[PDB]
Parts: structure tokens; C-alpha cells; sequence
């Protein structure tokens, strides 16, 4: 009665792009070509693929197939299974939370600069502005000139001193106040997804199918444009040159498995929520197959896309690309390439492309991002929940704003290093590796190839029960032993981040997993009996 | 890395000739190429960068081509106090290596060595040692005999020949022959003579003294 | 104008370590990097590695991490190199030069420092003086000249009356023997002013810091 059945997706098309722009974002435009240029070049393929074959697919399919099975959130579909580990669902939910703190306020940056790029003279090709100082030097300016230690361009004082506004602040200690120009945007983009999400799967299914083509138009457009750039085969040089003895260091092997799971993004419960909304009887092989390839076949042009216009770059400045794409973070996009682009004829529309380009890659995710929290939480409190679903998604936008108020201050960027890599990757890691040990493990990958037996009408094959049953939990366990092992020490814009600053982030860290080991301590301490028989009736399923 | 080649170690011109040096890199270099000129004794000193462009305080007589891997670096006008060892070195990148060096030696007409020998002093006499000198200045080119006399026997045996690098005023070379020999064997001989064989003559230039307190 | 003056001659046993300094003047030490040039005797140039003065940035050369450590001092401007474990390579004349950071040109260099790494022990040159016999035909010019005989190691400046004149001096490079070196200076000096005047070869030895000073007699 009522409710009973839950709804399902409009067109196969539009869950086969929600996934693929959940997928692919900004990192898999910049973070693949920077980390498969310093790790190997084109040698960087060889274990980029090895890693998908083993970690990042097994783990891709069997969340798309235990949410297109189940068809319970993040939160509901532990009750379900091994109630103990509910905590998970709730982890997540948490994570979520600190990943929207930052991930927007940098599509804000982008759409900062997007409502700038429709001046005829772009604001970062001159030194005569409100923010520059006396060390700016630009082009079109007399020749000969010489670089200083303390000489700045246009651009990077663009950046630095006008939107990103980080000389205000002296780092982690001092970064107040508030820019109103970001709030505003940010507020802008969490208005964007608002009506992209309020409505439920129909308006981001709706929505992706602009959020989730455009981003390939535009990589087209510069790809086009870059190819036909003097000098840009330097770049695709130092893009593909194989450099095999980085493939004896251990390193790019960790490198390329991280960047690959991200990428990929298991274990988040976005996959699981997609998943949910669907035919009982439709495929999902065949989905989570192209989606992910073509994820990773994007990456690899957008890699191209990158390296032609750096190459052009490196050819009016003086070679060697490494130099000019030293900086691996913000900085390629937002000061690097943004320089590159004012350099070209029609820089106006290759910048409205450009910066539209970067939120088009930032929305997708962001509306998946969202989505998952809210599938969870509306499908673990039901019928306290869903009265209405604009008013969780709007309690859920309004909270990642003022949850963004500490990333949108001068000192933001900072913040947005900190939560990047201190915080949410080592807990969406070990979350990922709880996850993958309870469903390979505990709910046994038997039963599980006996549901996908169900479901597709056919047992998986056994190179993914191999896959699932040891392959995958050593792939995520070799990643998160890495990290843990050694934690990377954090330096933005001549600036090294303080020693405690791990601390900090172990603190942010450690805050979204307390729940799993004090959820499991919550049900083992209020189920009666002795603990075998509490976590007997703890971890096996609900019999009827 | 990179590797600036110099094929030719040793370049020969004349003051007023048209003199270029070649500079090979490993791969395309665009315009990211320094000359820099070394003279003998002195450090290194900025003349070309970025391919063509002459830095401040250099004569316009230096020049610059090239675009790609194999550059050129042209002097116009020698003058004699252009004799210095020229490198090359590429500035794009990480690390920054250099060429092999190519001595620009400067070809002239011939000079008649001026041959002078000189008897141990008496300060060394003094210390227990006796070195007959014989020094060869101002000749060209560098190939020169030098042939020692004690009493008219050709000795061999204790001569040093040191030749000086070529000169940046009227480009002449400059060598010293040294006979160092023990006291006791000077007091008995008298008359040393060190001789010279050139090509601007084919008489060797003979000089002689006596130990007779000359 | 722009000035870098770095230390004098080094020597130095084998496995020992040596620092050199680099004292610049005439610019704005904050604005340029600051790098330090090896050159071999007979060798090329071989950049070993820059750093930047506001922080003391390094930046060195895989061959030569481990072997050399950067410094800087913005006190006074100066930059340091140190060398461990020192051995026969590391003998050679080695440069500090300024370089800015695009295009990366070496537009000012120092004069150099000379590092023998070797064991013998630094011996006072023997200076014997070499005058014309007094037999000889005094023509329109006359060739004096000065013998250095015995020192260590390549450290020495034999100089003319305080440099005065020197118009037609010939000074012959050292030659290595048994350890020891061996040169020899000369001067061409007409004879209207010898010897009549004053005319003495002054012979400087910095690495025993012996300084002999003989006058030529006929
Ligand atoms: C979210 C909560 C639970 C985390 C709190 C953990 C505490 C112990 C961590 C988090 C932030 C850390 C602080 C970050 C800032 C500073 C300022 C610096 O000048 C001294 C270290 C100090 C004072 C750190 C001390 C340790 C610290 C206070
Ligand atoms: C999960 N793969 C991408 C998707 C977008 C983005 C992301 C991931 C999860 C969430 Cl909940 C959100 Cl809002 C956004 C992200 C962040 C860091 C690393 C990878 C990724
Ligand atoms: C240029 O930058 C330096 C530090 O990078 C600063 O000290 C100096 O004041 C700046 N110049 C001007 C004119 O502001
Ligand atoms: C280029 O810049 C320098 C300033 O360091 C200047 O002195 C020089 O004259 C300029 N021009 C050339 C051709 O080097
Ligand atoms: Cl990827
Ligand atoms: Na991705
Ligand atoms: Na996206």
C-alpha cells in the first residue's frame, strides 16, 4: 500500500550518461594527463589499465549490481545485509558533506571566472587592474624582457590577487573573511543543482543529458584548436614519451591505482543510487562496461586536449613542458591554460567554452554527489522522510553553502588542498575497503554470483569471483597501507602547509568514520544475548 | 639530459675573416641557445642568448643564427684580442649542460723566434743548483725544434719544453726550454749553447755562453 | 657595477670537505638565482646547481646529489658551496654566477676558485733570479727574467715592479714533476733604463703565503 514499489529511470540513455558524468569530472581532464606525464609518459599506461582490469571495473560492476538488485540506499540496504555495518551508510553520508565543502567553491572559481570572460579584453591579459602589483610584467609589452624571482604575469596575478584573493590571508592560521563573489557564485551553482535535483532522478536525468555531452564538445573544440597551435607537438611528446624505468619504481603504481578509483568512484553511493533507479531486468554488464571505458577514453583525449595547448605554451615560452606544468593543482587550469587561451584568436569564445567546460564537469558530479546522500537518507527514514523531497534536498544545499562558507574565504584554497587530500581520500578508501570485505566476505560471493545469476540470467565468470574475492580488497588495501604509510607533504603557492596540518586533516578524517566501529559497538551493545549470538543475528540477513 | 656537441675542438682565422661555430644539441632546442666566451685566464663571459639576441655590453660584432638543433655563433671582424676558447650551452632544459669548447686560434704570417739563453744565477749556485734557460719568444706558428748543446753534444736529458697559449695582441707563440742540472756538473763546463729550428729559416738559431763569470 | 668576488685558492687532503663563498655586489641580491659553475682543467663548463636567495632554494644536478650542498646568506649576500668527500676530480676552478630565471642566461660570473685535492705537502717556491750575462751585447732591447723552482701547487703570481711595466712580459705555464712545480717568467725591457733603474721580479706564493722578492743584477 502506499508507497510499496519504488519508481524507476525514464530511458536507458539517461542512466548511461548520469553514470558517465558522474564519472567524469575535473580531475579526470587535468589530474590524468599531470599524473600520466610525471609518472612514465605514455608508460603510464601500461599499469593505468592493469589497475582498472583488476580493482577499478570488479569494483565499478558489483556496486552497480548490488544497487540495481537491492534497490535500497546507502543506509537502508545494510539492514538488509549485515546490519552492523549500517554505520557505512552513514560514513558516506559524512564524507559527502566535507567532499561538497570544497568541490563547488572550485566550480565557483570557474564560474567567477566565466561571468569575467565576457569582457572583449579578458581582465588577465593586462598588468593596468585594481589587484596587480609592481612586479606584474605581461606580453605585448617591449621584448627582451627577463623574468625575476619576485615578477609576476597577468594571469597568476589574476588568480592570486583578484578572485582567489589568497594574499589576504597568511595561511591555515588566518584565512578570513568571506569573499561575497564566490558565496554569491557558489550560491549560483547550488541554485543550479537545485533545480536539477529537487524534482528527484527526472530532473538530473534530464539535466546530465546537457551536463554530461557538452564537456566532450568543448574538449573537441580545443582539441581542434590545440592540434592546429605551432609548436604543440611538444607537449603530446612529453605527454606519450615512455619512460619505462618509472615502472620499476613502486610509486606510479599507487599513483595510477588511486587515480583510477577515484576516477572510477566505487564505494561512494552514487553508483548505488543510479543503480537503484532501474529495470529489474535490464543489463548492467554491459552498462558499467562502456561507461567506465569510455571514462577512461575521455581521459586519454583529454590528456591530448591539455598537452597540445602546454606545448603551444612551451614553444613561446622556452621548452621543456614539465617546467610550465610543475604545478599540479588549480593553477594548470585557472592561471597556465587560461594564459594560453587569451594568446589565441576568438580567446573570448575559447574562454566562455573554456569555463563552461569546467562547471558542465564539476555539475554532473556534484548532482550524483547529492544524490546518493539523499537516495540513502530518504530510503532509511521512510515515511518520516520523503513528506516532501524538496525540502531534504533543499536542507541538503543549504547545508553544503554554509558548509563552503570556510573554503570561500582568501585563505579558501588552502582549506580546499586540506580537504582534498587529508580527509575525504583515505576514509571514501577504507569505506570502499569495508564495503568490498562485507559483500565478498559476509554476505558471501556465492550468494552474490547466485543474484547476478538472477538478475542477468547468468552466473558472473570466474575471473570476477576471483576478482571480487581477492583481487579487489588487496587493490584497495595496497592503496590506503600507501597513503597511511606515508602522507604527502602539502606545499600551495610558495606556501608549506604547518606540521600539524595532518593532524587537522586526520582530525576531518577520523570525524567520518566514528560511526561504523561506534554502530557496530551501538547494535552489538543493544541486540540481547551472548555477543556470538548477538553478532550471529548481527551479520547474517534478515530472513524474511 | 642534453648534449652539446662541438664537433671542432680547434678553429683557425685570421685578424679580419669571417669565422663561425657550429653548436650541436640532442634534441629541438626552438631558440634556447647562450654563447659565451672564455679568454685565457679569465672566467666566462655572457655574449649570445636566446639564439640571436646579443646581451648588453658586447660589440655588435657578434653575431647569432639558428633555429631548431644545429646553431651557428659568427664573428665578422676578428681582432687579436679575440683569442679565447667559445662555448655553447642550451637554456630551455633542466639541467643546463654545455658544449665541448671550441679554441679559436688565430693564423698569421711567420716570425722569427728570438732565441736568448741564460746562465744560472749566483743565488742558486748558492743553493747547490745550476739551470741553463733558453726561451723562445715571439714566433709563429706554434711547431718549433728546440735542440740543447752542453759542449757541443746534443743533450737531452733534463729539458723541459713549455709552450705558452697564443698571444691576443699580435698573436705570437712563446715557449721555454729549460737544462736543469746540478752544480758540481756546471763548474765543469764553460760554454752552453741552445739551438733553434724554425720554419721562417732554415739555420737554426744558435746561442751560447761561457761560465767564466761571463 | 655587478660584482661577484669569491675566495681565494684552495688545498685541501683527499676526503676532506671545502666551502667557497660568493660575496655579490652592484645588483638586488633577492632578484636573481644564484648557481655555481665546475670546470675541469682542459674540461668544459658542467652547471652543478642553482638556489634561490629569498629562501635558499637549491636545485641540483643528479650527478652531482650528494656531492655538493648550496647555501645562502642574505645578511650580506653571499652565497656557499661546500664539497664532501673530495677526491682528484674535484681539483679544478670552480665559478658562482648570477642568472635570472627566464631566460636562463649566466650574464655575471666570479673569478674562480682554484681546489687542489691532493695530499703534498705546500712547499715555498725557490725564486732564483735569471739576469743576462754580462758578456752579452746590450742591444736596443734587453730579456730579463725570474725562475720559480719547487712549490705546491698550482698557486703562485710572479709579478714586475709592482706591474710596471709589463708591456712585454712572457710568463711560461708550471710544469708538474715529482709533485713539485717548476716555472718561469721573462721581460723585455729596452736598454735605456737598464740597468740603470730598479727592475724586480716579485714572486707571491698564497698557498704558503710566502712572498719572495728578487731584483735582477747583471
Ligand atoms: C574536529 C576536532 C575533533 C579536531 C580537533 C583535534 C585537535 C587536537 C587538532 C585539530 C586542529 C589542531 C590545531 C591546528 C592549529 C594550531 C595552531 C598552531 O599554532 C599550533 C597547533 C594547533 C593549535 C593545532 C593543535 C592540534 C589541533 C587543535
Ligand atoms: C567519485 N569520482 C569523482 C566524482 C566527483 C567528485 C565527487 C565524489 C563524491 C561526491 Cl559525494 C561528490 Cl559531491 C563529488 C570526486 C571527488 C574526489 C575524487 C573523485 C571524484
Ligand atoms: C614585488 O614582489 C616582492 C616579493 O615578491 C615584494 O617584496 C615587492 O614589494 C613587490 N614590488 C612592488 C612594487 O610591490
Ligand atoms: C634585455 O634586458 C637587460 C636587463 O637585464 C638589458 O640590460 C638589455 O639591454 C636588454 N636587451 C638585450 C638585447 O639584451
Ligand atoms: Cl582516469
Ligand atoms: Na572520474
Ligand atoms: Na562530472
Amino acid at each position: 500500500g502506499s508507497q510499496g514499489e519504488r519508481e524507476t529511470w525514464g530511458k536507458k540513455v539517461d542512466f548511461l550518461l548520469s553514470v558517465i558524468g558522474y564519472a567524469v569530472d575535473l580531475g579526470n581532464v587535468w589530474r590524468f594527463p599531470y599524473i600520466c606525464a610525471q609518472n612514465g609518459g605514455g608508460a603510464f599506461l601500461l599499469p593505468y589499465t592493469i589497475m582498472a582490469i583488476f580493482g577499478g571495473i570488479p569494483l565499478f560492476y558489483m556496486e552497480l549490481a548490488l544497487g540495481q538488485y537491492h534497490r535500497n540506499g546507502c543506509i537502508s540496504i545494510w539492514r538488509k545485509i549485515c546490519p552492523i555495518f549500517k554505520g557505512i551508510g552513514y560514513a558516506i553520508c559524512i564524507i559527502a558533506f566535507y567532499i561538497a565543502s570544497y568541490y563547488n567553491t572550485i566550480m565557483a572559481w570557474a564560474l567567477y571566472y566565466l561571468i569575467s570572460s565576457f569582457t572583449d579584453q579578458l581582465p588577465w591579459t593586462s598588468c593596468k587592474n585594481s589587484w596587480n602589483t609592481g612586479n606584474c610584467t605581461n606580453y605585448f609589452s617591449e621584448d627582451n624582457i627577463t623574468w625575476t624571482l619576485h615578477s609576476t604575469s597577468p594571469a597568476e596575478e589574476f588568480y592570486t590577487r583578484h578572485v582567489l584573493q589568497i594574499h589576504r590571508s597568511k595561511g591555515l592560521q588566518d584565512l578570513g573573511g568571506i569573499s561575497w563573489q564566490l558565496a554569491l557564485c557558489i550560491m549560483l551553482i547550488f541554485t543550479v543543482i537545485y533545480f536539477s535535483i529537487w524534482k528527484g532522478v527526472k530532473t538530473s536525468g534530464k539535466v546530465v543529458w546537457v551536463t554530461a555531452t557538452f564537456p566532450y564538445i568543448a574538449l573537441s573544440v580545443l582539441l581542434v584548436r590545440g592540434a592546429t597551435l605551432p609548436g604543440a607537438w611538444r607537449g603530446v611528446l612529453f605527454y606519450l614519451k615512455p619512460n619505462w624505468q618509472k615502472l620499476l619504481e613502486t610509486g606510479v603504481w599507487i599513483d595510477a591505482a588511486a587515480q583510477i578509483f577515484f576516477s572510477l568512484g566505487p564505494g561512494f553511493g552514487v553508483l548505488l543510487a543510479f543503480a537503484s533507479y532501474n529495470k529489474f531486468n535490464n543489463n548492467c554488464y554491459q552498462d558499467a562496461l562502456v561507461t567506465s571505458v569510455v571514462n577512461c577514453m575521455t581521459s586519454f583525449v583529454s590528456g591530448f586536449v591539455i598537452f597540445t595547448v602546454l606545448g603551444y605554451m612551451a614553444e613561446m615560452r622556452n621548452e621543456d613542458v614539465s617546467e610550465v606544468a610543475k604545478d599540479a593543482g588549480p593553477s594548470l587550469l585557472f592561471i597556465t591554460y587560461a594564459e594560453a587561451i587569451a594568446n589565441m584568436p576568438a580567446s573570448t569564445f575559447f574562454a566562455i567554452i573554456f569555463f563552461l567546460m569546467l562547471i558542465t564537469l564539476g555539475l554532473d558530479s556534484s548532482f550524483a554527489g547529492l544524490e546518493g546522500v539523499i537516495t540513502a537518507v530518504l530510503d532509511e527514514f521512510p515515511h518520516v522522510w520523503a513528506k516532501r523531497r524538496e525540502r531534504f534536498v533543499l536542507a541538503v544545499v543549504i547545508t553544503c553553502f554554509f558548509g563552503s562558507l570556510v573554503t570561500l574565504t582568501f585563505g579558501g584554497a588552502y582549506v580546499v588542498k586540506l580537504l582534498e587530500e587529508y580527509a575525504t581520500g583515505p576514509a571514501v578508501l577504507t569505506v570502499a575497503l569495508i564495503e568490498a570485505v562485507a559483500v565478498s566476505w559476509f554476505y558471501g560471493i556465492t550468494q552474490f554470483c547466485r543474484d547476478v545469476k538472477e538478475m542477468l540470467g547468468f552466473s558472473p565468470g570466474w575471473f570476477w569471483r576471483i576478482c571480487w574475492v581477492a583481487i579487489s580488497p588487496l587493490f584497495l588495501l595496497f592503496i590506503i597501507a600507501s597513503f597511511l604509510m606515508s602522507p604527502p607533504q602539502l606545499r600551495l603557492f610558495q606556501y608549506n602547509y604547518p606540521y600539524w596540518s595532518i593532524i587537522l586533516g586526520y582530525a576531518i578524517g577520523t570525524s567520518s568514520f566514528i560511526c561504523i566501529p561506534t554502530y557496530i559497538a551501538y547494535r552489538l551493545i543493544i541486540t540481547p544475548g551472548t555477543f556470538k549470538e548477538r553478532i550471529i543475528k548481527s551479520i547474517t540477513p534478515e530472513t524474511p | 639530459d642534453i648534449v652539446m656537441t662541438q664537433s671542432h675542438k680547434f678553429m683557425s682565422t685570421s685578424v679580419g675573416d669571417r669565422v663561425s661555430i657550429t653548436c650541436k644539441a640532442s634534441q629541438d632546442v626552438s631558440t634556447a641557445v647562450a654563447w659565451y666566451q672564455q679568454k685565457p685566464g679569465q672566467s666566462p663571459k655572457l655574449l649570445i642568448y636566446s639564439a640571436s639576441y646579443r646581451y648588453t655590453g658586447v660589440p655588435d660584432r657578434f653575431t647569432g643564427s639558428g633555429s631548431g638543433t644545429d646553431f651557428t655563433f659568427t664573428i665578422s671582424s676578428v681582432q687579436a684580442e679575440d683569442l679565447a676558447v667559445y662555448y655553447c650551452q642550451q637554456h630551455y632544459s633542466i639541467p643546463r649542460t654545455f658544449g665541448g669548447g671550441t679554441k679559436l686560434e688565430i693564423k698569421r704570417a711567420d716570425a722569427a723566434p728570438t732565441v736568448s739563453i741564460f746562465p744560472p744565477s749566483s743565488e742558486q749556485l748558492t743553493s747547490g743548483g745550476a739551470s741553463v734557460v733558453c726561451f723562445l719568444n715571439n714566433f709563429y706558428p706554434k711547431d718549433i725544434n728546440v735542440k740543447w748543446k752542453i759542449d757541443g753534444s746534443e743533450r737531452q736529458n733534463g729539458v723541459l719544453n713549455s709552450w705558452t697559449d697564443q698571444d691576443s695582441k699580435d698573436s705570437t707563440y712563446s715557449m721555454s726550454s729549460t737544462l736543469t742540472l746540478t752544480k758540481d756538473e756546471y763548474e765543469r763546463h764553460n760554454s752552453y749553447t741552445c739551438e733553434a729550428t724554425h720554419k721562417t729559416s732554415t739555420s737554426p738559431i744558435v746561442k751560447s755562453f761561457n761560465r767564466n763569470e761571463c | 657595477e655587478v660584482q661577484l668576488q669569491q675566495s681565494g685558492p684552495e688545498l685541501v687532503k683527499p676526503g676532506a670537505s671545502v666551502k667557497i663563498s660568493c660575496k655579490a655586489s652592484g645588483y638586488t641580491f633577492t632578484d636573481y638565482y644564484m648557481n655555481w659553475v665546475k670546470q675541469s682543467h682542459g674540461k668544459s663548463l658542467e652547471w652543478i646547481g642553482n638556489i634561490n636567495p629569498n629562501n635558499g632554494g637549491t636545485s641540483y644536478n643528479q650527478k652531482f646529489k650528494g656531492k655538493a650542498t648550496l647555501t645562502v646568506d642574505k645578511s650580506s649576500t653571499t652565497a656557499y658551496m661546500e664539497l664532501r668527500s673530495l677526491t682528484s676530480e674535484d681539483s679544478a676552478v670552480y665559478y658562482c654566477t648570477r642568472s635570472p630565471v627566464r631566460p636562463y642566461y649566466f650574464d655575471y660570473w666570479g673569478q674562480g676558485t682554484t681546489l687542489t685535492v691532493s695530499s703534498a705537502k705546500t712547499t715555498p717556491p725557490s725564486v732564483y733570479p735569471l739576469a743576462p750575462g754580462c758578456g752579452d751585447t746590450t742591444g736596443s732591447s734587453v730579456t730579463l727574467g725570474c725562475l720559480v723552482k719547487g712549490y705546491f701547487p698550482e698557486s703562485v703570481t710572479v709579478t714586475w715592479n709592482s706591474g710596471s711595466l709589463s708591456s712585454s712580459v712572457h710568463t711560461f705555464p708550471a710544469l708538474l714533476q715529482s709533485g713539485l712545480y717548476t716555472m718561469s717568467s721573462s721581460v723585455t725591457v729596452p736598454s735605456s733604463t737598464w740597468p740603470s733603474q730598479t727592475v724586480t721580479c716579485s714572486v707571491a706564493h698564497p698557498a704558503s703565503s710566502t712572498t719572495v722578492d728578487k731584483k735582477l743584477e747583471p
